[PDB]
């Protein structure tokens, strides 16, 4: 007796703490780059997994290790509750996205490769040689109690 | 001697004023930040019943000719131009210029056009006294300045105004402010001050809401062997799943009726007993601030700085209604009839220049007004002239 | 022995699963005699 | 507001008009409090005796000096002749705003933090560190089941509670209460504390009234008459003298402020009657433009 | 700014806390550090509420939440009206005691002209 | 045998550990019936 | 006789003289490290010898190379007039500093290494490799030689 359910978790404002606002423009923290959306093998029925905060290269490849980080996915087509595209992308389609490198505040509670292992103090010094504020004084990591 | 030593530091006085601000009340900001005020239904009713009387005082206006032949003649085509505006009364000018009390500014621009066919051809009357919106100004320098911060040379519009979905000069412009001085170009909005008590007011307000869905005092609680749960869990088609599934709808239903009432086991394994049914309420003591009273000091707080505090029970709110007619008359009396009378080359002495009178926001007492004529006629201090007859 | 205290209302992702959840009912749901249109029929804001 | 206003006067010749040759003024230049000099503002003789100047700041000629006494008006308050910058009226309300602003502060956050009627909720340790260890296993999903129905928990047409009734020790397994503050609570009411110190503010300010001739009104005539002052005897006195005009002293004009109470219609024509009727008013146009 | 009446407290047993004390990265540690911040923003809202483990080892319990309150009786001397006989005090000697609510205050301006 | 005793609120370095925490969800953010600009969405002071 | 006498110059604004402002979190400027305040075998009132604008490197000693140089030393806890902090701290104690990292127009005059030594070119290089300006000409003052 099924009782549908559904939900969500995070926020864009939770990934990236804060900006520098170049007053000059407004594209000068980010970097828009071209990816694969739906798996390469995949029916066009799979949700990809492109979760908000993974790292991906230069190239847009998701990283897998510190060597390989570039920047911060932060698209509004992934962000937890944007899931109306589900057919829309045939697998292989390659659309653009945006990532977050410059001036920029990071949670580091959040950043984790394409596998899902959290990031390390390699991908961190890798990161924050971009000038990126890589930084964990989080308040509210525990829930409600229990 | 004849120099001036110094200036006005139009320049200094406001970027000072700007840091002693909270951020969410600085210029770019106080347009949103008016437009979510507002919305409070104490902040408009302030700001509806202000715009009540000045509306009524700027309908029956009337000009006050001099004495000397050529300012009567001055004066009735001073009431044609102004009653003859091509779309705009008084009226809507007077509701658009008394918005510096929402933004402490107001911008007014004077467009005069050439007469075609009337009794006046050849005369120049005044098109539109064009309201700017403060919204669609410039949102970075608003007013431009000398190079030094001296006096203002002009206005700054935004460019995006010109879009459907540049500077004008200062001797085109008719400038309203209020709540600050002559060297404050952008006045101080009544709103500002008002705005901390504005967010606590609010903050309130939303948990009297939760608090009041949230007592849950009285709730029924049940007690039930735990063998009939995990029994009813594990076996959907056992005895124990009957009665479980029974008791989650008929608890929902218990209200109290003609035929309420509850009958239960009573077996006993220890101290405690196996099956109870006990009405739940606060182990203590309730909340204490009263948090009604909190809200009513906050509410007088607001409505204060309008004048319009008498609410919450000559007079405070008529004397501040008279403040706001004064400032638009010296802007309609110094700015616009000068430059209207250089136009049409009417050039009169100082004693001679007519000028125009708000009308009166309290009506007249019929009962003392028809007492105060009898006892001065009835001395024969009141002259026998059309203008007192004309008064009934 | 990691979750032994749970505190309701007192973190972002807990409040917003709560929230967004379509099947959730709270106080801010009460029909009353008959429905009308000024009360909700969803928990999650517009 | 400053104890202090400085008011600096420029004379111009007229070109066109009724009084060609003359000299007027052309603006009371208002110096604004906030440019002047922070260091020394006024500047006396090599003595403390007189005043010779007031300063004003470099930073004020820009865009984002001393001046001679002679041009200078000087209005102060608050203090003898003595005091060039004059005590603000804030001055002694100072202590009471740091008071009067910090319990405003106590009173938000602590209705934010009265939580009397919270619910809680006690269940054994072997389910709680069960879920933790299992995420798949029936002891999770009623954990994960509990953390999303407590936070509903509202009062409504279907609210109720049903628990196991297990017993261990004297106290039971599971349980449901409702805290409470187990004593007593808040004594200061802090309430009459901040009305103490709002109309300790205005007093000095002559508008205490508001917290319900006159001393309002009386207060108004203060800060009339130390402007007159200024007005009638450093501009006026000047101003002749350009255009020297050199009058004696009976016969030097003044300046007179409006009435700060409007005229009572009922009072004042009552009056003109029980004076008239007797005859003491004179019959002059002065009196006739009265109405 | 004293009167912390209704002020929560917690008791928890000392072996968590002096667990997490001397190892930082052990379960207890983390659960000690989520006590410190979400004890501090515990207020009232829409979602409060409590859940503590019921184990029991003696009379008393592990686990417990009680909020306090003055085991007595208050204060006495009332503060308030202590200053209001003051103030009348001192404004008498200068004939304005009258704020406290021909004149005292009238008669007294004529002394000093 | 060094933390047993902890008092919240008597610490700046503490305080502001909570405070500028973004997941922190505190008594100034009750919205009540239906959100409004007039309450903060973030517990950091700006 | 002796008059007891002291005088309170010196400022912080000498060692930052402008920033970077983020209008998001205004301290990405910034970071805190465990540095030992008093020298770890000195007595117990052997005041800190570290002093406002040494260079400090990441792992939080007090640099010594070009090479181990990560940021610059600005705690209040070191600025003049305010280092009150005598025989507070025990010998070797650890405690946060904060470092200057990123985003700001430093003064090159007043770098220098643990022991004093100016900044050198490496230095230069590895400090304003993170985004940092070091400016080398602050104007100076001549107080009074009764000529200029």
């Amino acid at each position: 007796a099924k009782a549908h359910v559904a939900t969500l978790e995070g926020n864009y404002s939770d990934i990236v703490l804060g900006r520098v606002v170049a007053f000059g423009d407004t594209g000068w923290n980010f970097k828009e780059v071209d990816m694969t959306f739906i798996a390469d093998d995949a029916d066009a029925d799979s949700k990809t997994t492109l979760f908000a905060g993974v790292l991906v290269g230069e190239d847009g490849t998701p990283a897998t290790a510190a060597a390989g980080v570039f920047g911060v996915l932060v698209d509004r087509k992934v962000l937890p509750g944007v899931d109306h595209y589900i057919g829309v992308f045939e697998p292989g389609e390659k659309v653009p996205m945006v990532l977050a490198v410059r001036g920029l505040t990071l949670n580091q509670l959040k950043l984790k490769y394409a596998d899902g292992t959290a990031i390390d103090a390699a991908g961190i010094q890798a990161l924050e040689a971009q000038g990126n504020q890589v930084t964990d004084k989080i308040v509210g990591t525990q829930f409600i109690g229990s | 001697r004849m120099s001036e030593q110094g200036t006005f530091a139009l320049a200094k006085v406001q970027v000072d004023s700007e840091r002693m601000k909270a951020e969410e009340i600085r210029w770019p900001h106080l347009i949103g930040t008016a437009e979510s005020m507002k919305q409070d239904a104490t902040v408009a009713t302030g700001l509806d019943m202000l715009y009540t009387f000045v509306e009524k005082a700027f309908k029956d206006f009337k000009v006050i000719p001099g004495e000397s032949e050529e300012s009567k003649k001055a004066a009735k085509f001073i009431e044609y131009c102004l009653k003859n505006m091509e779309g705009q009364t008084l009226r809507q000018f007077a509701r658009d210029a008394a918005t510096f009390n929402e933004y402490g500014l107001s911008v007014v621009e004077k467009v005069y056009t050439q007469i075609a066919v009337g009794e006046y051809v050849g005369k120049y009357k005044v098109k539109n006294l064009a309201f700017r919106p403060q919204a669609s100004l410039s949102r970075t320098n608003p007013i431009v300045y000398n190079s030094d911060g001296s006096a203002i040379v002009g206005i700054k519009q935004s460019l995006s105004a010109f879009q459907n979905y540049v500077i004008i000069p200062i001797s085109r412009v008719m400038l309203m402010n209020t709540g600050g001085s002559s060297s404050q170009a952008l006045g101080v909005s009544p709103l500002v001050g008002c705005y901390r008590a504005w967010r606590e007011k609010i903050l309130i307000e939303n948990l009297e809401v939760v608090g009041a869905t949230k007592d849950m005092g009285g709730v029924i609680e049940l007690k039930i062997p735990s063998q009939i749960l995990n029994k009813a869990a594990m076996d959907p088609s056992s005895p124990e799943a009957d009665m479980v599934r029974g008791l989650m709808s008929d608890a929902a239903n218990a209200h109290s009726g003609e035929q309420s009432f509850f009958m239960l086991p009573s077996d006993t394994k220890d101290n405690a007993p196996q099956y109870s049914m006990t009405l739940k309420g606060i182990d203590g003591m309730g909340k204490q601030y009263s948090t009604a009273q909190l809200i009513s000091d906050r509410k007088k707080s607001i409505l204060d700085r309008l004048g319009a505090g008498f609410i919450n029970v000559q007079t405070i709110h008529t004397q501040f209604v008279q403040r706001v007619n004064e400032i638009i008359l010296e802007a309609l009396n110094e700015n616009l009839l000068p430059q209207l009378l250089a136009l049409n080359d009417i050039r009169l002495p100082e004693t001679e220049m007519p000028y125009v009178k708000a009308g009166e926001i309290v009506d007249v007492d019929m009962e003392g007004f028809s007492k105060a004529i009898q006892r001065i006629g009835a001395v024969g201090y009141l002259p026998k002239t059309p203008k007192v007859i004309n008064r009934v | 022995n990691s979750s032994l205290v749970i505190i309701g209302g007192v973190r972002k992702d807990e409040f917003f699963r709560v929230k967004n959840n379509p099947n959730s009912y709270n106080g801010f749901m009460e029909q009353g005699v008959y429905p009308t249109p000024a009360i909700p029929k969803q928990s999650a804001w517009p």
